[PDB]
């Protein structure tokens, strides 16, 4: 018979990890940000918003402020959020 | 055709399939659904883990059959922290409105000593230890299986399947030194606490100290 | 002839093909979060278990949702009228009748 | 033995930077001045706004700023508190007390406030 | 392509929190503490990328304005709005505030006047 | 004739949990830095977090200008403390108010002295009173008359809190006392 | 069947390795995390049944009939979990014995214990010494293979 | 990454306005002084992590505190670190502590 853990292992070791840090930062960066855009956009015209949340460490509601502010966006002809820096 | 139910629909599957681990009556696991089912009624707590609810509706049938499970085995077959299965007990408790019932010892008794593969007289004894004990609140503090565990180690300590508290421990899932402290309760009256029904392996004197 | 021996296998090997890809499911979810492993987390005996009550039970022979027609009646209760009936139904021989 | 570790550091770090002295093009006798500079130096209210109506509970700031304090600086491992019972766990340190100079690798410490 | 963008934005920027007046790309680079490009850079982003800008403005050795050449005239586009027989190419109200102030109180008023507005 | 049979053994109040706002918008990390006994990590949480050696409690400065004081053991403590924190805040440069001062929670406790049988307790009030040893050790009861939440451990000690008035914890201490000793051990 | 053919399923293809996915730009850590699971002998208990308490007893086939329960055996595992964790922390191994199930047994099978008592074992047990079975029992009911 | 404060050091000091002298002289160019200076910092890091053994035991109550950036700035008073032979009480010390 198997030992009862009183909370789960793996979610407990996820704890430690969790405690760690938080994806709750903040918003200093009404620069930082676009710095980093250009860098990302300098390798391709345009890229998905998941992977734009992923160099970010802000809410998306957040960063759809920001992709609204200096670009627009497609479905590329495949349905996903895909972003852009403004042409113009 | 039935989005809503979906969750409902698959914890139920989850609910047979937390069942399923451990050998549960149908019987029970039948209340179960119906428990949930009236809970899922209720949509009040629909702001909750449905697989919590399933587990917290499994804790409670076992009581609701007069055999509850401890949430460490509960947790054993869940994945929800043992305070949030107490979290949504509590609210499911509230939510059905429903009272429930105080552990007994004796119910713990059987398996674990089956765990050990113990004969009924050292169950027995153990179970008369462990009642008398009680009767007497020789312990009003160490949670009753941590007590009843003592006791089984005083039983068993008192035939010759005796067991390491380490090892009893590890079945019981209780700390050593929590068995330590409860057997230091429980040996000061180590020897009038055995039933008048037993057969010493070894001389409540010899029982051994920590 | 066929007999309960390659028979069951043929559901064991099945089962466990299912069973193989249902904790193959929970490895999913396991590199989804990328939290810790659990192995008898991902455990769904039953499946197999209630699986073959089916098979044993109806004489039925199939994952009953999908193939299964063409192998109904494997199955059967013990005739007690005799004890040379029930030693006719031990021994008793059937084919796919064509 | 830990004056000897510092020489160990003065001689490391000098060394490891001869070849950028070479890569501007300076002499290397500029870099035993370097060392040589170096080692020289080393030796009541009843409104909501009349809040002034309760001023002076702060003390004076001009405590903290007179090198009265010898200094310290190290990365930290823990920190706790209880209430008014706190508690640190330090690493790898620097301290310059009395005008010394002073190391360590860890540091574990308790204070009250 | 974020440079330019960089350049647009602290233009808006800088424009919006009162220096109304046109200016240049060494003046931005000196404003920004950015002058450190490189010469290379700096003469790349004033002979080709504010050439490369489609409605960037020659004032004269001064660029200006790319989103809004209208001036601040804030309340009243009747005369523009009121052409039906162009329906009045009206105004957005991005636009609106990009002009000088917020829409809201301004519309309060114009909704009773000779302004309606869908969402659309 | 007496309110209750057993009365008294004074249930002393040990906590006050109160919030004021001080007006206005607040940078904290400008108070975090200026300020000399306070804590600030926006990674942690939005608000700076200050103690005073003389109040004794710890404020929590919301950016939006709200602070809530803790640690008093009085309800006017707490206020001196949250009037004396709005100063300081005040005296770092800022328009800080003592605007819509309200006291959030107290916390009191005090011991029967006697040990009770919560079996008894616990299946005789199971609709206010609430237990389980396999969860926490002490009882947990609570009161609708005047909204109290009572905590009743094995020991006879006994603590509440949920309140906005002193008083209340007396009240519903009063309530409780004579019950506890009619299920003396 | 039970002694090799289940076992040489187990035998066949049970090990199987999974690695996370690259989550790209993380960082410099190494490379996507690997998990692997190995398996050796399968066990079988004795045709047991676990009781409400939640407690096993043996399962007497004259119980089965009895209480209509399924005449059954725990079936056990060697179960080995293997990293190559694609870390530096290659080879690094942790075993299980697991429960997978409970086998239906077939009546005088070798696991049937009572194989081996005598008639007046059998009859001590109740049971028929010229009942020789070879067929299961399901929830109570006898169950034959029809060829 | 690489805390440059320990440049903000008599170590690190000492070093820049021999540097600097450097500078003056005209014996090295500024940039030569950077990658140096750069350099020392990779070096004291090193050091640290490498040379740097010894642990010691500290008590002092706290008299102010402060925290950015995930750096802790304070300034205990009536501090005693604590050594088996250069045994240190000291009236006040600052307390810089980086993450």
């Amino acid at each position: 018979t198997n030992y009862k853990p009183v909370a789960n292992h793996q979610y407990n070791i996820e704890y430690e990890r969790k405690k760690k840090e938080d994806g709750k930062r903040a918003r200093a960066d009404k620069q930082h940000v676009l710095d980093m855009l250009f860098s990302a956009f300098e390798k391709h015209q345009y890229y998905n918003l998941k992977d734009l949340v992923d160099i970010t460490k802000q809410p998306v509601v957040y960063l759809k402020e920001i992709l609204k502010e200096i670009g627009v966006q497609n479905v590329k002809g495949i349905h996903k959020n895909t972003w852009e820096l403004k042409p113009e | 055709m039935s989005s809503s139910d979906r969750a409902m629909m698959n914890a139920f599957k989850e609910i047979t399939t937390m069942a399923d681990r451990i050998n549960l009556p149908r019987n029970i696991v039948d209340r179960t659904n119906n428990l949930f089912k009236q809970v899922y009624e209720q949509k009040s707590l629909k702001g909750r883990a449905n697989d919590a609810i399933a587990s917290a509706c499994l804790y409670i049938a076992c009581r609701q059959e007069g055999v509850p499970r401890t949430f460490k085995e509960i947790c054993a077959v869940s994945r929800i922290s043992k305070k949030e299965i107490g979290r949504c007990f509590k609210l499911i408790l509230k939510a059905l409105e429903t009272s429930v019932d105080l552990i007994t010892t004796g119910d713990f008794m059987s398996r674990f000593c089956s765990n050990l593969c113990l004969p009924k007289q050292v169950q027995m004894a153990a179970t008369h230890i462990a009642r008398k004990a009680v009767e007497l609140d020789l312990v009003p503090g160490r949670s009753p299986i941590s007590v009843a565990a003592a006791a089984i180690y005083m039983a068993s300590q008192a035939s010759a399947e005796k067991r390491t508290q380490k090892e009893i421990g590890d079945i019981a899932g209780v700390a050593d030194v929590t068995i330590r402290q409860s057997y230091r309760l429980i040996y000061p009256r180590a020897p009038d606490l055995f039933p008048t029904d037993f057969k010493f392996d070894t001389p409540v004197d010899k029982l051994p100290q920590l | 002839l066929d007999l309960a021996g390659p028979l069951l296998a043929f559901l064991f090997r099945g089962m466990f093909k299912n069973l193989l890809k249902e904790v193959r499911i929970y490895a999913q979810k396991f590199i989804d979060r990328g939290k810790d492993f659990n192995l008898e987390l991902a455990i769904k005996t039953r499946i197999i278990s209630d699986g073959l009550k089916y098979s044993l039970a109806t004489g039925n022979w199939g994952d009953q949702k999908k193939a299964h027609q063409a192998r109904a009646g494997v199955s059967q209760v013990l005739n007690r009228l005799t004890f040379a009936s029930t030693l006719s139904h031990l021994r008793r021989l059937n084919s796919p009748i064509g | 033995t830990v004056p000897k570790l510092y020489r160990s550091v003065i001689e490391d770090v000098i060394n490891d930077v001869r070849d950028i002295f070479l890569d501007d093009g300076v002499d290397e006798q500029v870099l035993m001045e370097l060392k040589t500079l170096w080692e020289n130096k080393l030796m009541g209210q009843v409104e909501e706004e009349p809040l002034n109506s309760e001023d002076d509970v702060s003390d004076e700031e001009g405590q903290e700023l007179f090198d009265t304090e010898n200094v310290v600086v190290c990365q930290y491992d823990k920190i706790h508190r209880s209430k008014n019972k706190w508690k640190f766990h330090l690493k790898d340190g620097i301290m310059n007390l009395n005008g010394r100079d002073y190391i360590f690798s860890k540091a574990i410490g308790d204070a009250e406030w | 392509f974020g440079v330019l963008a960089k350049i647009v934005n602290y233009m808006k920027t800088r424009h919006q929190r009162g220096d109304t007046h046109p200016l240049t790309l060494d003046e931005i680079l000196d404003e920004t503490q950015h002058l450190d490009i490189g010469l290379k850079q700096k003469q790349w982003l004033m002979t080709e990328a504010l050439v490369n800008n489609p409605k960037i403005e020659v004032i004269d050795g001064k660029y200006a304005f790319k989103p809004k050449y209208n001036v601040r005239d804030k309340k009243a586009l009747l005369r523009l709005l009121d052409q039906h027989d162009q329906r009045g190419l009206g105004g957005i109200l991005l636009e609106d505030i990009e002009e000088a102030l917020p829409n809201s109180q301004k519309a309060v008023k114009a909704l009773g006047d000779q302004i309606l507005f869908v969402n659309r | 004739t007496p309110a209750s049979e057993s009365s008294g053994i004074v249930p002393q109040l040990q906590n006050i949990v109160s919030t004021v706002n001080l007006g206005c918008k607040l940078d904290l990390k400008t108070i975090a830095l200026r300020a000399r006994n306070a804590e600030y990590n926006p990674k942690r949480f939005a608000a700076v977090i200050m103690r005073i050696r003389e109040p004794r409690t710890t404020a929590l400065i919301f950016s939006s200008g709200k602070m809530v004081c803790t640690g008093a053991k009085s309800e006017e403590q707490s206020r001196l403390a949250a009037r004396k924190y709005a100063r300081v805040v005040q005296k770092l440069g800022f328009p800080a108010k003592f605007l819509d001062f309200k006291i959030q929670n107290m916390v009191g406790s005090c011991d029967v002295k006697f040990p009770i049988r919560l079996e008894g307790l616990v299946l005789t009030h199971q609709q206010f009173s609430s237990y389980e040893p396999e969860l926490f050790p002490g009882l947990i009861y609570r009161m609708i008359k005047p909204r109290i939440v009572l905590l009743i451990f094995v020991s006879g000690k006994v603590v509440l809190t949920g309140a906005k008035v002193r008083a209340e914890i007396y009240e519903a201490f009063e309530n409780i006392y004579p019950i506890l000793k009619g299920f003396r051990k | 069947f039970i002694q090799m053919s289940v076992q040489r399923i187990v035998e066949d293809a049970p090990p199987i390795d999974l690695q996370a996915e690259a989550q790209h730009a993380s960082g410099e850590v190494e490379e996507p995390p690997r998990y692997l699971l190995k398996f050796e002998q399968i066990y079988l208990s004795k045709p047991t049944h676990w009781e409400r308490d939640g407690a096993p007893s043996p399962m007497m086939p004259n119980e089965a009939r009895l209480r209509n329960l399924t005449y059954s055996a725990p079936l056990y595992v060697d179960i080995t979990k293997t990293v190559i964790k694609e870390g530096e922390e290659q080879l690094q191994t942790q075993h299980q014995k697991t429960f997978i199930g409970k086998i239906p047994i077939m009546l005088r099978s070798t696991y049937c214990l009572l194989n081996g008592l005598t008639d007046r074992d059998l009859c001590e047990l109740n049971e028929c010494p010229l009942d020789p079975g070879g067929y299961f029992i399901i929830n109570g009911s006898e169950k034959v293979l029809i060829a | 990454m690489a805390y440059q404060l320990y440049r903000n050091t008599t170590l690190g000091n000492s070093l820049q306005e021999s540097l600097d002298e450097l500078i003056q002289s005209q014996q090295i160019t500024p940039q030569l002084a950077l990658q140096v200076l750069l350099q020392f910092d990779k070096a004291i890091n090193a050091a640290l992590a490498q040379r740097v053994r010894n642990r010691v035991n500290f008590r002092g109550s706290l008299n102010t505190y402060r925290f950015c950036d995930n750096v802790w700035t304070f300034v205990l008073n009536d501090v005693e670190f604590r050594e088996v032979t250069e045994l240190i009480k000291v009236d006040k010390v600052k307390i810089v502590a980086c993450d």
